[PDB]
C-alpha cells in the first residue's frame, strides 16, 4: 500500500484487555493504523507491575539501531523508554517532570509545616 | 483495462485553471487589522503575531518608498532585534514586486542572509516577506549597526556515551580482546546546531492553493 | 540660491527624442493593458518625452501611476524620471511634480539629487517655502542627503521654515528632527554640528514624550534609545574639536528648553535596563557641566542659524553645484547611449517577428 | 539563566506570564 509521504516510526501499539493495556514496540509507517500493520516486533512493555513488583521491558536492540540507521522516527514514549534504560539520554521532559514534581512535594511539605 | 479519460481530462483542466486562476500575494496576504483575519480564507491569525500586525511593517512596505526597491539596502526583523543581540539581517540582491497590490507593497525577495553576525556564501529567496516584523537599516547607521567581532565559538567536542551503549561498546570491546582504557566518546564537532529562527529555504516552501 | 547655469534647461531640451503623439503611444499603453501584457520602460519613456502641454501631464500622470502597477515598474529608468520633473517644471506644473514626489509609491518618482535640487530651488524662486520644506522633507524620507549642494539647500530651508514656527507638533518635531540630523552628520562645521545637537533635541522630546516607536516607525532613525545623550555627546565633541568648530547659542537654547520642559504599549526596553525618564536628572546636570565648559573655551557661536547658514550657503555652493554640473553631463550622455541602445533592441525583435510571420 | 535572557523572555511573553521558578530542590522533599 502507497502512502503520500510518510515515513517509519517505533512505537507502542496497544494490546490487552479493558483495565489490562500492554504494549508491543513495533516499526511502522506513521499513517497506518495503531494496532495494525507494522514492519517489524523490535520489543514489548507491559507497563502492570508483575508479582515481583516489576515493568518488563524487552528491546531487540540490534533491529533497534538497524531502524534507527535506516531513517526511522521515535514516538515520544519510546524515547523516555529508551532513555530510561540507558539506551538514550534521559529526555529533557522527564528531567523537567521530576524537577516540577520535586517542587510541588516542596510546596506540600511547606503547607505541613506551615499548619 | 477499461480507458478512464474523464480522469485525465479533468486533471488536466483543474491544471489548467490553477495556473491560470493564481491567487496573487496582494490577495493571500491581506489582513484585516480590526479582526485579525485573513479575507481571501476568513481564518484568524495566531494570538501572539496580533500586536506585530498591527504594529511592525512588511518587507515590500519598506522596499516601496526606496529607488530601485531598494536593492542593496541592509532589513532587519523586529523579532531577530529582540531574541539575538548579534546582528542578523538581509542584503538585497532581487526584488519581485506584486504589481497588483495598490501600493506595492506584497511580493518576493531574494538577498545574502547573515545570521548572528556570519555571512553566507550565495543568494537566497527570503521567508516570511509577508510577516509584518522587518526594519530598514538607516544608511548613516549601517556601519554601526553590522560591526561585529567573532566571539571564540568553542563548544564541547565530544560527550559520553550513554551509559548501556557505553557499557555494550566496552564489553564488546573487552570480547574482542583489545584492553584500552579509553572512554567511549561521541563526536559532536560535526552535529552543528542551528537556531530554531534561522532562515528555512523560501524556495523548497508551498503556497496556499486559490479557492 | 542656485545659479541659472545649475537650473538651465537647454541641455536638457537638446537631448535627442523620437516625436510621437501622446494618443498614439497611450492607446497602446492601454491594449497592452486590458490584454494583461507588460509594457516597455521604452514605450512609458516616449510617452513622458512627447508631453507638450499641460493637459498632457495630467494624462501622463496618470500612465506614469499605471506603469507604477504594471509587471515591469521597476524597469522606469532614471533619464524619464528627470524629464518628468523637468516637464512639470517646464509647464507651470510644480504641484503636479511634488504630488508624485510625495505620492512616490504610486508613481514610483524617486529623483536623483540633481532633480531634488531643482525642483526646491524652483519652490525657493517662487517663495513657496512651505512646498520647499515638502521637498526637504521627501528628501530626507529617501535619504538622498549624498551630494553637499542637497545638504546646504535642505539645511537653509529648514532653518529658515523654523525661524518663524512656535506652535509646533510632535510629527512635525520627529520631520524637522530627522531633515536636520541627516544633513548634520554630513557636515564637518559648525552649521553641521549645531544640526545635529537641535534635530536630536528634537527627536529626544519626541522619544520622551510620544515614545520611541513615534520616532523611528517609518522613518530614516535607528529604533536605539539616547537620542538626548547622542545630543549631549554632539556637545563633549565639540568640547574636544579645533578652534574652528563652535555651536550655535540657539541649538544650546533648544536643547535646554527641552529638557527643562521634560523635567517640570509594549515595553521594548529590557528591564534590566535604565530608562529615558529616569536619566533626565543626569542630562540636566551633564547639560549645565557642558554649557558652562563650552561658554569657558569660547565655542559658543552668536551669529543665528539661519545667517550662519547662508554665509556657508555662499561660500560653498558655487563649488557643490558646478561638481553637480558635471556629473549631470556625464549622466546626460550615458542616459543618451542607453536608450538608443533600448531603441536598437526593439527595432531588432520588430524586424525578426516580421520575418518569421513572413513564413 | 543570566537575568538578561530572563528579561528577554519577560519582553517576550508581555501579560502571559506565569511566576519565576528558582532551582528545585536538590532531593525529592519527603
Amino acid at each position: 500500500k502507497a502512502y503520500r509521504g510518510g515515513h517509519l516510526t517505533i512505537r507502542l501499539a496497544l494490546g490487552g484487555c479493558t483495565n489490562r493495556p500492554f504494549y508491543r514496540i513495533v516499526a511502522a509507517h506513521n499513517k497506518c493504523p495503531r494496532d495494525g500493520r507494522f514492519v517489524e516486533q523490535l520489543g514489548s512493555y507491559d507497563p502492570l507491575p508483575n508479582s515481583h513488583g516489576e515493568k518488563l521491558v524487552a528491546l531487540n536492540l540490534d533491529r533497534i539501531r538497524h531502524w534507527i540507521g535506516c531513517g526511522a522516527h521515535l514516538s515520544k514514549p519510546m524515547e523516555k523508554l529508551l532513555g530510561l534504560a540507558g539506551f538514550f539520554p534521559l529526555h529533557p521532559m522527564m528531567i523537567t517532570n521530576a524537577e516540577r514534581l520535586r517542587r510541588k512535594r516542596a510546596r506540600e511539605v511547606l503547607l505541613a509545616s506551615q499548619k | 483495462v477499461r480507458p478512464r479519460l474523464i480522469a485525465e481530462l479533468a486533471r488536466r483542466v483543474r491544471a489548467l485553471r490553477e495556473q491560470l486562476n493564481r491567487p496573487r500575494d496582494s490577495q493571500l496576504y491581506a489582513v484585516d487589522y480590526e479582526t485579525l483575519t485573513r479575507p481571501f480564507s476568513g481564518r484568524r491569525l495566531p494570538v501572539r503575531a496580533w500586536a506585530d500586525v498591527r504594529r511592525e511593517s512588511r518587507l515590500l512596505q519598506l522596499l516601496g518608498r526606496l529607488p530601485l526597491f531598494g536593492l542593496g539596502r541592509l532589513v532587519t526583523r523586529k523579532s531577530w532585534l529582540w531574541q539575538h543581540d548579534e546582528p542578523c539581517y538581509w542584503r538585497l540582491t532581487r526584488v519581485r514586486p506584486d504589481y497588483t497590490a495598490q501600493n506595492l507593497d506584497h511580493g518576493k525577495a531574494w538577498g545574502i542572509l547573515t545570521f548572528k553576525g556570519k555571512t553566507e556564501s550565495e543568494a537566497r529567496e527570503i521567508e516570511h516577506v509577508m510577516y509584518h516584523d522587518w526594519r530598514l537599516v538607516p544608511k548613516h547607521e549601517e556601519e554601526a549597526f553590522t560591526a561585529f567581532t567573532p566571539a571564540p565559538e568553542d563548544s564541547l567536542a565530544s560527550v559520553p556515551y550513554p551509559p548501556l551503549l557505553r557499557a555494550m561498546i566496552i564489553a564488546e570491546r573487552q570480547k574482542n580482546g583489545d584492553t584500552s582504557t579509553e572512554e567511549p566518546m561521541l563526536n559532536v564537532q560535526r552535529i552543528r546546531m542551528e537556531p530554531w529562527d534561522y532562515p528555512a529555504k523560501q524556495e523548497d516552501k508551498g503556497r496556499a492553493k486559490g479557492t | 540660491l542656485l545659479s541659472s547655469a545649475y537650473v538651465d534647461s537647454h541641455k536638457w531640451e537638446a537631448r535627442e527624442k523620437e516625436h510621437y503623439c501622446l494618443a498614439d503611444l497611450a492607446s497602446l499603453m492601454d491594449k497592452t493593458f486590458e490584454r494583461k501584457l507588460p509594457v516597455s520602460s521604452l514605450t512609458i519613456s516616449r510617452l513622458i518625452d512627447n508631453i507638450s502641454s499641460r493637459e498632457e501631464i495630467d494624462h501622463a500622470e496618470y500612465y506614469l501611476y499605471k506603469f507604477r502597477h504594471s509587471p515591469n515598474c521597476w524597469y522606469l529608468r532614471n533619464w524619464t524620471i528627470h524629464t518628468w520633473i523637468r516637464q512639470c517644471l517646464k509647464y507651470d506644473a510644480q504641484d503636479k511634480a511634488l504630488y508624485t514626489l510625495v505620492n512616490k509609491v504610486q508613481y514610483g518618482i524617486f529623483p536623483d539629487n540633481f532633480t531634488f535640487n531643482l525642483l526646491m530651488d524652483s519652490f525657493i524662486k517662487k517663495e513657496n517655502y512651505k512646498d520647499a520644506l515638502s521637498v526637504v522633507f521627501e528628501v530626507m524620507m529617501q535619504e538622498a542627503f549624498e551630494v553637499p549642494s542637497t545638504q546646504l539647500l535642505s539645511l537653509y530651508v529648514l532653518f529658515h521654515c523654523l525661524a518663524k514656527k512656535t506652535d509646533f507638533s510632535w510629527e512635525e518635531e520627529r520631520n524637522f528632527g530627522a531633515s536636520l540630523l541627516l544633513p548634520g552628520l554630513k557636515q564637518k562645521n559648525s552649521v553641521g554640528f549645531s544640526s545635529q545637537l537641535y534635530g536630536y533635541a528634537l527627536l529626544g522630546k519626541v522619544e520622551l514624550q510620544q515614545g520611541l516607536r513615534a520616532v523611528y516607525h517609518n522613518m530614516p532613525l535607528i529604533w536605539k534609545p539616547g537620542y538626548l545623550d547622542r545630543a549631549l555627546q554632539v556637545m563633549e565633541k565639540v568640547a574636544a574639536s579645533p578652534e574652528d568648530i563652535k555651536l550655535c547659542r540657539e541649538a544650546l537654547d533648544v536643547l535646554g528648553a527641552v529638557l527643562k520642559a521634560l523635567t517640570s504599549k509594549l515595553v521594548e526596553q529590557l528591564d534590566i535596563e535604565e530608562t529615558e525618564q529616569s536619566k533626565l536628572p543626569q542630562y540636566l546636570e551633564r547639560f549645565k557641566a557642558l554649557h558652562s565648559k563650552l561658554q569657558a573655551l569660547g565655542k559658543i557661536e552668536s551669529e543665528g542659524l539661519l545667517s550662519l547658514t547662508t554665509q556657508l550657503v555662499k561660500e560653498k555652493l558655487s563649488t557643490c553645484e558646478a561638481e553637480d554640473i558635471a556629473t549631470y553631463e556625464q549622466n546626460l550622455q550615458q542616459w543618451h547611449l542607453d536608450l538608443v541602445q533600448l531603441i536598437q533592441r526593439e527595432q531588432q525583435q520588430r524586424e525578426q517577428a516580421k520575418q518569421e510571420y513572413q513564413a | 539563566p543570566p537575568e538578561r535572557e530572563l528579561s528577554r523572555l519577560r519582553r517576550l511573553y508581555q501579560g502571559h506570564l506565569q511566576e519565576e521558578s528558582g532551582p528545585p530542590p536538590e532531593s525529592m522533599p519527603k
